[PDB]
């Protein structure tokens, strides 16, 4: 209603830009281990306008990338609803339940590679100690 | 406030709060929110605080659901490297590695014995078969893999079938009320197409095998669709299902704008420069020959027909959809089906009374002759009491206002030998 | 919308007058009156409060004619907006003292922005507003400079010092994440990142809430 | 990483679609990736990284249709 729009100062809060997404993703992705100095720099692959160095690094490529993935998420939504209809919002509580996803699910799963592999080296070690056990 | 997941913690507690009460958190609380309509516009408050878990069946999970089903019935070994080649990122390296714990666990038991030798020898070289069989599960993942692409793109216009075939059946609401069909419904035709095939008994060649399942479940679904169905649209399903074996079918062409006029291209503003044409044409026959004429094929249909001595005879024959005259311009020849589709567009322009007749010689030319047979038949529905209708679902006879089905299983409940408990629902007792 | 017609019956008794919009005149005259009143607090700026005015009621009246209700549906101005920028700019003119025109027009312009900037969805749109609203501060001050017009930012604050004065965007904005780290640390359960748009927004939420009536 | 990047998104973004809208944004995530030069396992079905045999196992005996939507 106008009456409500008048006597109350009106500020347009507006969806999260593209450098509001990549900041989000990038603080909150800063605990996960995703440096890799082996990273082969590609071509193209652009998104977020003001990438933190000309040429991304592993980290930065991988926040380019979760805000490519709710961009498209958005451009998805805008071509169903062109097609017919029937859509979902997306909001920045989606982002924040993809980053939350993301973080768990590789810290559970380098957690349990890194079980596996420390089981393995034990298994190494004993194999060895039964190695010097058959040479006695 | 609970969706939100919003904790008020204090005094090492954990604390929500619900109104105007404050209520402790207690974990091990999960809340599954659900619907049954599919068609639902929630407010964007409530988008952004769930998961939304659609469980709606459509055209692609269809279409996925049966090409698994046929992938597992027709070609068990596609099936069976399909699960392998599923298994080997997680499911094998699971099992090596419990392989490789025993073996630790059986070591750290026997401390090494030199006389325990021979049962950790088999262990291990078990051991290094099973790490083999992986180690060669992926040397040959590509190879698989393309195995199961070619496997499944055989199989695919059988799938892209049966997800059209369902829909069609589950639209068929519209023409008329009581064509209302289930999934369960659908489902059951296709196992029986798939299981419990008499054409299927000694069948070995994929491809034959692929081709008679096609064909049966055409038939299958047509037949037991039907015998349910109006004896008016009986042709209309069958033009359906024609229409879907031909977009299935290769080496055709879709007939797109064919099709489109026939069905909703005969209206179109044609009606100024209608020439009386020969005697024999009437004005509204005049007016369909222009309509007709729009299509590539039929430019020359004005002379085609004023040329033609014997076309007037056509006109007033009892059949005319028996012998049609070539009268379409095609510069290379067409298959029996694009030859039916020209016909029934000239049935449609002339004598349209026969359209109908001439709509299931179409069916004859694109599904096969005696498609239609079954139906002219007496309903034979013993078998059908006894197989194709589990107990737990009822047989309902409906009958045009002023006609008994009663006669029919009473007759064959006596043949059977079997009770009926028959009993009037007007009464309240 | 909620509105009903009243009956025929009863509006033949009561006759109706329709009060439109104050004219550019009318707003003139209110508004002045109110801008003399404010501006005794400052004796150095009396002699500007006739020319302030009109650039408000200027820059008001072009804000009138762009952004219509068409166009989104809360764009709608009436002489309440000019209310709350004389409020505004009293409001931070209270406790200072000694403020040359340069203080005023900076807290004209940021007024300005934070009534009529900020509610528009589109860059066009505030783009549109940034430069209409630094040609009527020259348009009416022509031997001012620019000093209070090239500061793209114009954001004030009194978190940082004893009253609103303009402050510099780098210390703010390190202040402001220092007290959201201390405000989702003890207050909220989850991480609080501040990026731009949070630290306007912040900016906008804090001015409102010093306001009266705000 | 990227493996883990496309199962997040599969399951935080990729919900409320058919199956067909499901697999093209799958598609342009996994795309995208190559495209960024980030190594995610190729071809990596989604199914059995979240899940493994015996919860599968235990869902179909939980009444639950053995169509890949609903796993």
């Amino acid at each position: 209603s106008p009456a409500l729009f008048n006597r109350c100062v009106l500020n347009w809060f507006g969806d999260w830009s593209t450098e509001a997404l990549y900041q989000v993703g990038k603080e909150f992705t800063s605990k996960m281990d995703l440096e890799k100095p082996n990273y082969i720099v590609p071509d193209y692959m652009p998104v977020v306008y003001d990438k933190l160095p000309q040429p991304p690094s592993h980290r930065e490529a991988i926040v380019n990338s979760c805000v490519f993935v709710h961009q498209t998420l958005h451009q998805a939504n805008a071509r169903l609803a062109k097609r017919g209809g029937r859509t979902m919002a997306i909001t920045p509580r989606h982002y924040l339940d993809f980053i939350n996803h993301y973080a768990n699910l590789f810290h559970e799963k380098r957690s349990e590679l890194e079980e596996q592999q420390m089981h393995l080296n034990v298994g190494l070690r004993k194999i060895k100690e039964t190695v010097d056990q058959v040479e006695e | 406030p609970v969706l939100n997941r919003e904790v008020r913690r204090t005094g090492g507690r954990v604390l929500i709060t619900l109104g105007d009460q404050d209520i402790d958190l207690s974990p091990s609380f999960v809340i599954f929110l659900s619907t049954r309509d599919p068609t639902v516009e929630f407010p964007p408050d409530l988008c952004s605080r769930v998961t939304f878990v659609n469980f709606t069946v459509t055209r692609s999970s269809l279409q996925s659901q049966c090409l698994n089903e046929v992938l597992k019935a027709e070609r068990p070994d596609v099936d069976e490297k399909r699960s392998d080649l599923l298994k080997l990122q997680g499911e094998f390296q699971l099992r090596l590695r419990q392989l490789e714990k025993s073996l630790l666990q059986a070591l750290n038991e026997v401390k090494g014995r030199i006389l325990d030798d021979d049962t950790i020898i088999t262990t291990l070289e078990n051991l290094k078969r099973e790490a083999a069989e992986v180690t060669r599960k992926v040397e040959e993942t590509d190879i698989v893999m393309q195995e199961v692409e070619t496997v499944s793109q055989q199989y695919l216009p059988l799938s892209t079938a049966c997800s059209s075939i369902y829909f069609t059946m589950e639209s068929l609401k519209q023409i008329h009320f009581l064509y209302q069909y289930s999934l369960q419904f659908f489902l059951d035709i296709y196992h029986n197409v798939l299981y419990e095939n008499p054409n299927l008994k000694g069948v070995t060649d994929h491809t034959q095998r692929l081709s008679i399942i096609t064909k049966d479940l055409f038939q299958v679904a047509f037949n037991r669709v039907a015998r349910g169905m109006l004896h008016q649209d009986h042709i209309t399903f069958a033009m359906l299902l024609a229409r879907i074996k031909l977009k299935g079918t290769v080496g055709e062409p879709t007939y797109d704008a064919e099709f489109q006029h026939f069905l909703r291209g005969n209206e179109i503003v044609l009606s100024a420069g209608s020439t009386p044409r020969i005697q024999g044409l009437t004005v509204e026959q005049a007016e369909a020959v222009v309509r007709l004429s729009c299509l590539p094929a039929f430019k020359d249909l004005i002379a085609k027909v004023q040329a033609d001595e014997q076309f007037g005879i056509w006109l007033d024959s009892s059949s005319p959809e028996q012998t049609v005259p070539y009268l379409w311009s095609e510069e290379t020849p067409a298959t029996p089906i694009g030859q039916a589709i020209h016909r029934l567009l000239l049935i449609q322009a002339f004598r349209p009374d026969r359209l109908l007749a001439m709509a299931h010689m179409f069916v004859s030319t694109n599904l096969g002759e005696s498609f239609m047979s079954i139906m002219e038949q007496p309903l034979d529905l013993t078998h059908i009491v006894g197989t194709e209708v589990k107990p737990n679902t009822p047989v309902l006879m409906c009958s045009v206002p002023g006609y008994d089905a009663s006669g029919h299983v009473e007759d064959l409940a006596a043949e059977q030998n079997t009770q009926i408990t028959s009993i009037a629902i007007g009464s309240a007792e | 919308p909620g509105r009903k017609p009243l009956s025929h019956r009863f509006l033949r008794h009561v006759p109706v007058v329709y009060v439109d919009y104050p004219g550019p005149a009318s707003l003139t005259q209110i508004y002045g009156t109110f801008n003399r009143a404010m501006l005794r607090l400052i004796p150095s700026l009396r002699t500007y409060a006739e020319p302030l005015t009109a650039a408000m009621v200027e820059f008001y009246t072009m804000s009138q004619e762009r952004f219509t209700q068409d166009t989104q549906p809360h764009y709608i101005y009436s002489p309440r907006e000019m209310t709350r920028w004389v409020r505004g700019i009293f409001e931070a003119l209270r406790p200072l003292e000694t403020l040359p025109v340069e203080g005023l027009i900076r807290i004209w312009a940021h007024e300005a922005l934070r009534l009529f900037q900020d509610r528009l969805v589109e860059d066009e749109e505030r783009r549109w507003t940034d430069e209409n609203i630094d040609t009527v501060a020259l348009k009416h001050f022509p031997n001012i400079d620019r000093e209070k017009a090239m500061s793209r930012p114009i954001l004030y604050s009194n978190w940082l010092s004893k009253d609103y004065i303009p402050v510099d965007q780098e210390e703010l904005r390190d202040y402001v994440k220092a007290r959201l780290k201390v405000f989702y640390e003890e207050e909220l359960d989850v991480p609080l990142v501040l990026f731009n748009e949070v630290l306007d927004h912040v900016l906008r939420i804090d001015r409102i809430f010093r306001q009266p009536q705000g | 990483a990227g493996d883990c990047l496309l199962s997040a998104a599969f399951i935080a973004y990729a919900g409320y679609f058919d199956q067909q809208m499901r697999q093209n944004l799958f598609t342009t995530w996994s795309h995208h990736l190559q495209q960024a030069n980030i190594q995610f396992r190729t071809d990596i079905a989604r199914t059995e990284y979240l899940s493994n045999a015996d919860e599968r196992l235990r869902w179909q005996a939980s009444s639950l249709p053995a169509d890949d939507l609903c796993t």
